[PDB]
């Protein structure tokens, strides 16, 4: 037998000094009350059949009442695991937010009046028509002035436009150089389909979830996957989509699967956050010699090194349709904007 | 290489026309573990042979090069058939008496240093990893490849909706086929378009359309730029400490060369016997066939000296080495204890480094700079 | 990245008779959602809440060019 | 470890990579030490038959050992013995960092649109010939379409005549967008031009007659200079003018511009490169050692500890302890991984050449009718 | 990412070629006003300007004349593209077991809270005594 807890036990015996014999428990799992009798890893320590119970035990309130736990050394709560969902957006492509947009509209609005003013010195329609033409690659019939000063002012419009277009390529190139929603399941069958979620219902996870949310527990009895891997395979096959278990095991299982197809809900959701520990005899008097020894390994470099050796898995967390359909929202205001202009012109002469 | 039909084994010239130096190399042929072995004269040449000839002239001694019976290096190889242990391979032959000097790639470590001397290294190197190179094809894309092909009919339909109602509003308030030339032409940015709009509703609509023109082509320019930037499988085993090596997953197989120095290195370590306990069954008789196995996709990684693997990777452009060096120890001429040649041999190697002689050997036997 | 993982705690003398009481109360309020209620209320959200400027001179330069062109 | 200094004694303390190795050995050899700094000379230079420096005390029975920065070479092996090297060292050069339209892509592309020049010209005339400009004027528009320019040119009519040119129109924009996207990739694939290739380069071997001379130098009284003075004696004579006094003072002279090369040890220049501001200095060849000779501990002649000390060092390599020492002490910060006149001058080389192509065509009019 | 001297050669290029283009057609079997009207715009890619090349020698002028822009306008798009690739190491955000933490020479001069526990943690860690 070898692993994480065993490594701590071997290290503990060095500093303290004792002889230990492992006593793998035949009875099922960690602990449970059957109205008078305790079984599992905690049943054989209350009934004076052992002196310590090392393993993946979790601190609770009933257990801490009758036994004395040590200082927690691994975090653990309640978590849910789901599969992996099937864009990189830019609303209007936002070159520098609606700041430069105000500048170009205001600049082009003022110049039209200025250019029209200088034509009297030498055109309400021709000046405005040519001005928005050249800045947008022309391609429209626009009057070309025969003067000298007029042609110079119009000329400097193009070079500003193209470099804007070149810069309009930079921001799009910028975004690619730099280079997820779980609003569902938030309902006890109140969602439209029959939602399925299940546990391994013998441990503290059921006891904690049995007191609160009584309605969920009664419905949850339909799904009683009596394993971890058996529940895992059924989850991938689509039979189940939510698995609730320890947050120090579900996270590990979702941190070594191929393809990064299993990500827990949220970004490491934990609910109770009751850490692990070592059960004792309630009168063992070994509680003090363990606490100081354990608090040392949490200090500088001991515990913070073991987890790299055992729990260090890989495959962690990490143009579409709406990207180009962002200016489409401005297409919905195209015909509407032009429609009211005709109505405004109609009422100019009629009224 | 096998000899010719006569006693000699052919002659050839190098890149500069100098004659390559060869020495008769007697040893077993057709190894085939499990078949009788016969001794047939062959000839050997290369790095160590050229260095050996230099020492023979300098210190005035004669030689007769012969190969090894079993193609394995030294290893303690403790067995129950003997009292404690007995040396095997090249190392055992030196102590037996059949060998006086050892000239071959041979790492310097603690175990072999308790019985034999080592002189000074020729070159310094370390261990590394050899893996199969990724797909040579760049997956270069053609026209209509980026962006959804189906929605490009929508872009084709985008001009369709603009074309139909452009002249439809030119009849009621004030031909239908006479308007699409301007509408289609402007997105071509050509001179075909000639109809300047007169109605204010169409005049505004014409200009706001223009803003739609340049965005796609610039985006398509970026999308093409996307095709030449984003390429990263991120499949790089980083050092020995990578968690993939620690877990003995069956999707990849690790292997090495039997009875080499790396086998001693892993066995001695009191922690590493957790992965190679499963990779011990996956080994090889020599390093000349593990490369073929990797090339045939029957393996995933290989551990060997960087002196050989780097040369192989350069020669054949189907493999790329990765990882970082983690055990550095040079080679060296090996001889038995109390041998009187030790003092002279060590000085010649040191004097050869300063003379630049090793630079000539490197550039005619190691560096080929092919398919870089 | 975090490098010293250890929680808080209420400190008291060794012979304090209230130690066993207090540990149970914390472990009983840690699971019935009380800690989440305090988390959201207090600590959780607490939201924080040249060339272009020279266009005036360019118009003057254009006006100066206009004046020169008108004169010439 | 306490580090006594002679000349009266003033107490000092010594620490670092070499000291850490020394105390590890003393825990497996069962011996002690009385370290003291060397006063007269440093690193040894055999002058007039007598030695000096660090190696000058072991020879004359004053220290019996010496650990530090010592480079193994033949001239010291005869007088004193050396243990197994525990680090690599050669000789390199340190330099600063430097400050073609067809260079992106290659000549493969430019042999294609040449076909389109003839093909598009023939297509327009062939279509126009049937229904019934051409060479005189129609060639202007179809080549002009390749470039999105607002030049005022005629627009040929025809219900179907201009249909294909519209199809021909969007070939250019997708071409130019492709023709500019690949350009940015070459800036991603930009290489380092470098200046020299090694000690054997002509620039190093040329003292004069090679423009303003190359300014290279070193510090004397070490192995890195005696090695040079035995193979390239003509080169060592020239470099004597650009002599320095220490690594630090010479290093700052590189940035100012008085020097542009530095030939020194190949294991301490790496530390300088990895611990400088903005990593503006890079070794030639990305750490290219030339005369590979490692370090070591010098012991007195005919010493019994030699058989034991080297064995212990080789045990460290197997135990994997040396990795922690080098990671702690020998790790840097930066790692080796702006349009200019020279790059786009080559662009104008063809444009200037293409300018002259207009002059020769003028003389063709002379023989158009006369000949 | 621009240089005034480099901007000068392109800036003065149009003036040199504008006068050369106009006077070239005199010997053929172009007014100065037009040479400063339809030549500045085309290099700048502007609709301001009138006329087309007329002489055979004038016809061959446009090849290199037109060929100027697209070979250089993309260069700026490439030239600008260089800088967005550059992000600067200002976001070094180096921490935990880094040489920056153990660089005790007037660079970061970072401090902690007196007493506390982080002071005890550093004091206990004998490997970081200098810090
Ligand atoms: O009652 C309601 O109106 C529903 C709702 F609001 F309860 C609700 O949907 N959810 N409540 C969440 C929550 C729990 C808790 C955990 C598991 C289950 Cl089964 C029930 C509740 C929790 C449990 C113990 C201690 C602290 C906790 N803190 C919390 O936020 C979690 C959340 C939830 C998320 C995923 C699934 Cl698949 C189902 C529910
Ligand atoms: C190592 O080299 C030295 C120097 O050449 C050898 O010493 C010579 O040995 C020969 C015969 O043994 C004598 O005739 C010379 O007089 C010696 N020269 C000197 C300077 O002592 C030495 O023999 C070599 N080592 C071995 C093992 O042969
Ligand atoms: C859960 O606990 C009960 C208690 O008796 C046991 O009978 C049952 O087998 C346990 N469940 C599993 C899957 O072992
Ligand atoms: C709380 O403390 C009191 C006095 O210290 C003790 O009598 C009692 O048993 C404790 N527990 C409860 C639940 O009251
Ligand atoms: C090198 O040795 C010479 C001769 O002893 C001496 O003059 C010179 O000062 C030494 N160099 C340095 C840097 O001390
Ligand atoms: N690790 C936990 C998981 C189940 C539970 O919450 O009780 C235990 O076995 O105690
Ligand atoms: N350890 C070498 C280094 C020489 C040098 O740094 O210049 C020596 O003393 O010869």
């Amino acid at each position: 037998c070898k692993g994480f807890c065993i490594d701590i036990l071997k290290r503990l015996a060095h500093t303290i000094g004792f002889s230990y014999d492992l006593y793998l428990v035949t009875n099922g799992k960690h602990g449970k009350k059957i109205d008078g009798v305790w079984n599992g890893m905690i049943g054989e320590v209350f009934y004076q059949r052992a002196d310590m119970a090392i393993g993946s035990l979790t601190i609770n309130e009933e257990r801490s009442e009758i036994v004395d736990f040590s200082v927690p050394f691994v975090e653990t709560g309640i978590s849910v695991m789901v599969a992996r969902s099937n864009v990189s957006p830019s609303a209007f492509l936002e070159p520098y937010s609606p700041a430069v947009w105000v500048m170009m509209f205001v600049m082009c609005l003022t110049v039209v009046a200025v250019t029209v003013f200088i034509f009297e010195y030498l055109t309400i329609g021709k000046s405005i028509w040519l001005l928005w033409a050249l800045v947008f690659n022309n391609s429209v019939p626009v009057e070309n002035p025969r003067g000298t000063t007029s042609k110079i002012m119009v000329l400097v419009w193009a070079f500003f436009a193209v470099i804007f277009l070149a810069s309009y390529t930079a921001n799009l190139a910028a975004f690619m150089i730099q280079e997820l929603s779980d609003r569902k399941f938030q309902r006890p069958q109140e969602q439209y389909p029959p939602l399925k979620f299940g546990t391994v219902p013998n441990g503290s996870t059921e006891k904690n979830i049995r007191s609160n949310y009584p309605d969920m527990h009664s419905y949850m009895v339909r799904y009683n996957q009596p394993r971890v891997e058996e529940a895992l395979t059924q989850l991938k096959a689509g039979k189940l989509d939510a698995f609730i278990y320890d947050a120090a095991v579900l996270n590990y299982m979702a941190r070594k699967d191929e393809g990064c197809k299993l990500v827990t809900i949220g970004s490491g959701k934990v609910f109770a956050t009751t850490g692990y520990g070592i059960a004792l005899h309630k009168g063992s008097r070994w509680k003090r010699p363990i606490d100081l020894a354990l608090l040392q390994f949490l200090g500088d470099d001991e515990i913070e090194m073991l987890e790299r050796l055992w729990l260090s898995g890989i495959c962690h967390n990490d143009l579409d349709i709406d990207n180009m359909a962002g200016v489409f929202y401005m297409l919905l205001v195209a015909m509407g904007l032009s429609l009211l202009v005709f109505a405004w012109e109609h009422l100019v002469y009629w009224r | 290489k096998p000899t010719l039909s006569d006693g000699t084994c052919k002659e050839e010239f190098t890149v500069n026309g100098d004659p390559v130096k060869k020495v008769i190399c007697t040893g077993p042929n057709d190894t085939s573990p499990g078949s009788p072995r016969h001794t047939v004269p062959q000839c050997c040449y290369g790095f160590c042979i050229d260095l050996l000839i230099k020492l023979a002239r300098t210190m005035n001694f004669t030689y007769e090069v012969h190969l090894v019976a079993d193609g394995k290096f030294g290893t303690q190889e403790r067995v129950n058939n003997s009292n404690k242990k007995e040396w095997n391979g090249m190392m055992g032959e030196l102590l037996s008496g059949q060998a006086d000097m050892i000239v071959a790639p041979l790492t310097i470590n603690n175990e072999r240093a308790q019985y034999i001397e080592f002189s000074k290294p020729f070159k310094y190197q370390g261990l590394t990893i050899l893996v199969k190179k990724e797909i040579p094809r760049s997956t270069l894309d053609s026209f209509m490849q980026p962006f959804q092909s189906t929605l490009w009919l929508l872009v084709g339909l985008s001009v369709h909706v603009v074309a139909v109602m452009l002249y439809l509003l030119d009849r009621f308030s004030p031909t239908l086929s006479s308007a699409m030339w301007f509408s289609w032409g402007v997105l071509l940015n050509s001179g075909i378009g000639e109809g300047a709009p007169r109605s204010f509703s169409a005049r505004i609509l014409g200009m706001v359309w223009a803003g739609f023109a340049m965005i796609i082509v610039a985006s398509y320019t970026a999308n093409l730029a996307a095709f030449l930037v984003l390429d990263r499988p991120e499949e790089r085993i980083t050092g020995i400490n990578d968690p993939r090596l620690r877990n003995p997953s069956d999707k990849f197989i690790y292997a090495t060369v039997k009875q080499s120095s790396v086998d001693i290195y892993f066995r001695r370590q009191v922690e590493l016997s957790t992965m190679y306990r499963h990779m011990e069954k996956h080994n090889y008789e020599s390093a000349a066939e593990a490369i073929q196995a990797v090339r045939d996709n029957k393996l995933h990684a290989f551990i060997w000296d960087s002196a050989v693997l780097e040369f192989e990777a350069s020669q054949k452009c189907d493999l790329v080495t990765t990882g970082e060096l983690f055990f550095r120890s040079g080679f060296g001429i090996g001889m038995r204890k109390d041998s009187p040649w030790k003092q002279n041999v060590s000085l010649s190697i040191l004097k050869s480094h300063e003379n630049g002689f090793m630079e000539d050997l490197d550039k005619t036997w190691v560096r080929y700079q092919e398919c870089d | 990245e975090l490098f010293f993982r250890s929680g808080f705690g209420i400190g008291m003398r060794k012979d304090s008779p209230w130690k066993q009481n207090v540990s149970l109360s914390i472990l009983k309020s840690h699971e019935n959602g009380f800690m989440e209620d305090l988390d959201k209320t207090w600590v959780r959200y607490q939201e924080c809440d040249g060339v272009f400027m020279l266009v005036a001179g360019g118009i003057v330069a254009g006006i100066f060019l206009i004046f020169i062109e008108i004169a010439y | 470890v306490p580090c006594q200094k002679r000349i009266g004694y003033i107490k000092k303390c010594c620490k670092g990579f070499c000291i850490d190795i020394l105390k590890k050995i003393s825990k497996s050899v069962k011996f002690t030490y009385d370290l003291y700094l060397v006063t007269n000379g440093k690193h040894g230079k055999k002058i007039n038959g007598t030695w000096n420096g660090m190696i000058g005390e072991v020879v004359m029975k004053r220290a019996y050992m010496a650990v530090g920065s010592l480079t193994i070479n033949e001239e010291r092996s005869e007088v004193v013995d050396f243990s197994v090297p525990f680090i690599e060292t050669g000789i390199s050069v340190m330099v600063s960092r430097s400050n073609a339209f067809l260079e992106p892509f290659s000549a493969d592309v430019w042999v294609m649109m040449f076909v389109m020049l003839l093909i598009v010209s023939a297509v327009a005339v062939f279509v126009f010939e049937y229904f019934s400009f051409t060479i005189g004027k129609a060639i202007w528009l179809l080549w002009g379409l390749v470039f999105n320019n607002s030049v005022p040119v005629q627009n040929p009519k025809g219900t179907t005549s201009k249909i294909m040119v519209s199809v021909w129109a969007f070939f250019a924009v997708i071409f130019l967008a492709s023709y500019t996207a690949n350009l940015a990739a070459f800036m991603i694939q930009e290489e380092y031009v470098d200046q020299v290739s090694g000690l054997s380069d002509k620039k190093f071997q040329r003292p004069n007659d090679f423009s303003p001379p190359f300014r290279f130098g070193t510090v004397p009284n070490g192995s890195t200079e005696r090695n040079i003075r035995n193979n390239y004696a003509e080169m060592h004579a020239y470099m004597g003018k650009f002599n320095q006094r220490g690594v630090d003072d010479a290093l700052l002279s590189l940035k100012t511009g008085k020097l542009d090369a530095f030939i020194y040890d190949a294991a301490v220049l790496n530390y300088m490169a990895g611990r400088d501001e903005g990593c503006k200095l890079v070794t030639i060849g990305s750490g290219k050692v030339f005369a590979s000779t490692g370090y070591g501990i010098a012991i007195q002649k005919d010493s019994g500890w030699k058989r034991q000390v080297d064995l212990a060092i080789l045990q460290l390599f197997g135990d994997g302890e040396m990795e922690e020492l080098e990671a702690l002490w020998l790790t840097g910060i930066c790692h080796n991984e702006q349009l200019d006149i020279d790059n786009m001058a080559g662009v104008f080389y063809m444009l200037g050449a293409a300018m002259a192509l207009s002059l020769i065509t003028f003389i063709s009019e002379h023989l158009f009718y006369w000949q | 990412p621009f240089q005034s001297t480099l901007w000068l050669l392109v800036g003065l290029s149009v003036h040199v070629v504008a006068v050369m283009l106009y006077l070239l057609d005199r010997f053929s079997p172009l007014t100065l006003s037009s040479a400063m009207w339809f030549s500045w715009g085309v290099l700048l890619n502007s609709g301001i300007g009138e006329g087309a090349p007329r002489s055979f020698s004038a016809r061959i002028l446009g090849m290199v004349w037109a060929g100027f822009a697209m070979i250089i306008v993309a260069s700026y798009t490439a030239n600008l593209a260089a800088f967005l690739v550059l992000d600067r190491p200002e976001e070094r955000i180096t921490g935990i077991n880094d040489p920056r933490l153990r660089n005790p020479s007037d660079k970061f001069i970072y401090a902690t809270v007196k007493q506390s526990s982080v002071d005890i943690y550093f004091r206990r860690q004998v490997e970081l005594s200098t810090m």
